[PDB]
């Protein structure tokens, strides 16, 4: 997925 | 939602102490400034900051009641003009000059080699010489960035009741904006049109931003300088 | 200036009666549809300068200031026009009344359906909102005077009409608030309303620069002379 | 240009 998607989890 | 319980200091206190840090630059003061170089110090900043900003989105009361689809959208909308209203704010008490970093701090001279930089820079100056007219206060700025995230994406099936959601959030800052105002002892008229002074600038806003987005991308389109897998996707998000 | 001793409902009467005409299409491929709008905005960018001419304190400002005004919005108010008088069309652009639009046809040309759909958004907002024309006329001067003011200019002179202009703007302020009040909106209400039509305007500036772009681009097959200075002035 | 022309008539 976007990192985007990815950061605003982690 | 929990936060359209939150008071008005309650809203104001959550958001100042969401606040991201003030980073530094990668500046060498070893070498002059070419056009890559430049730019390499401004993007390599902006993706630092990018980090920060998705974690201060988070903290941003109404935000995390979002599909993590919604909230990518808002970000990839706002994300440079969350970084620029900070960038004039920091700038405030600069005349003249914009404080990127605190070790990054420039004229509208220094950048003319660099592509519709010195265009940027003039409009993001105007922006940094209304807010000291204004004497914007720090209350004011962490309502005015928290109004452009939830704000600047929201008009781009079953989930319009978040829609819905969003709309009772900027209620909410509008509220909190109000109270701050009234509290700063202006009078009731003054707020009024206080608030419509603060919230006409976020249209400038709006206007450096894309204007900034096609010249990031026009130099993205010649490989002026290597950006990071993130910037890129925040820069074909606007294509 | 008689802009600043105006009332609050004179300032609504003289907006209400400067109001431009509802202009026709004379009247499709991937050209004639694009003719179609082009030539419509060129006729109403006419009558868009009379109206600006009648805006209170408008004519109080220097001809280089007039001009930087209208170059600098007349397609956000050309678009917040549209999208006003397509309120009652939801899912179609009311350009003229004999020229609807639904977002199928609006595919027909280059890089609009993402316009098209950002204005029947912003057309779906005031519907929402129940936007009065009373309001209207307000956040169209608003747009004129507002649009252009950071792009000025030192030169006291200067700083003396920016200054003026923003009298003016505190003034329009005034009016929306006392039209809020009128229609017996709590003194809360009327915060959050203003705020909300002030929002709109971020769009309404964020799908001009869009379309700033694509007009551009597509600067090939006939855009009138005044039309081609109107854009060259963003570049 | 044609705007000073037309906001003069
Ligand atoms: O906190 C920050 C960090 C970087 C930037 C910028 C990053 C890239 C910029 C740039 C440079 C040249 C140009 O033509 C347009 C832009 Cl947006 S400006 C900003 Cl506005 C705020
Ligand atoms: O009352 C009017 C009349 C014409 C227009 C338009 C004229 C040209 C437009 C256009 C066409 C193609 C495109 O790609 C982008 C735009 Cl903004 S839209 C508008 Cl927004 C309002």
């Amino acid at each position: 997925h976007k990192i985007l998607h990815r950061l605003l989890q982690d | 939602s929990l936060a359209l319980s939150l008071t008005a200091d309650q809203m104001v206190s959550a958001l100042l102490d969401a606040e991201p840090p003030i980073l530094y630059s990668e500046y060498d003061p070893t070498r002059p400034f070419s056009e890559a170089s430049m730019m390499g110090l401004l993007t390599n900043l902006a993706d630092r900051e990018l980090v920060h900003m998705i974690n201060w989105a988070k903290r941003v009361p109404g935000f995390v009641d979002l599909t993590l689809h919604d909230q990518v959208h808002l970000l990839e909308c706002a994300w440079l003009e969350i970084l620029m209203i900070g960038l004039v704010w920091r700038s405030m008490e600069h005349p003249g000059k914009l404080l990127f970093a605190p070790n990054l701090l420039l004229d509208r001279n220094q950048g003319k080699c660099v592509e519709g930089m010195v265009e940027i820079f003039d409009m993001l100056l105007a922006t940094s010489s209304r807010f000291r007219m204004m004497n914007l206060q720090g209350e004011e700025f962490v309502c005015l960035k928290s109004i452009i995230l939830l704000n600047s994406g929201v008009y781009t099936l079953k989930s319009l009741e978040e829609k819905d959601h969003i709309h009772r959030v900027l209620d909410k800052i509008t509220d909190t904006l109000i109270h701050l105002m009234a509290k700063a002892g202006l009078t009731l008229q003054q707020q009024h049109q206080r608030l419509a002074q603060l919230l006409l600038i976020l249209s400038h806003i709006r206007h450096m931003s894309n204007k900034g987005m096609e010249h990031l991308y026009s130099m993205k389109c010649k490989n002026v300088v290597p950006l990071s897998d993130l910037l890129l996707e925040m820069l074909d998000a606007h294509r």
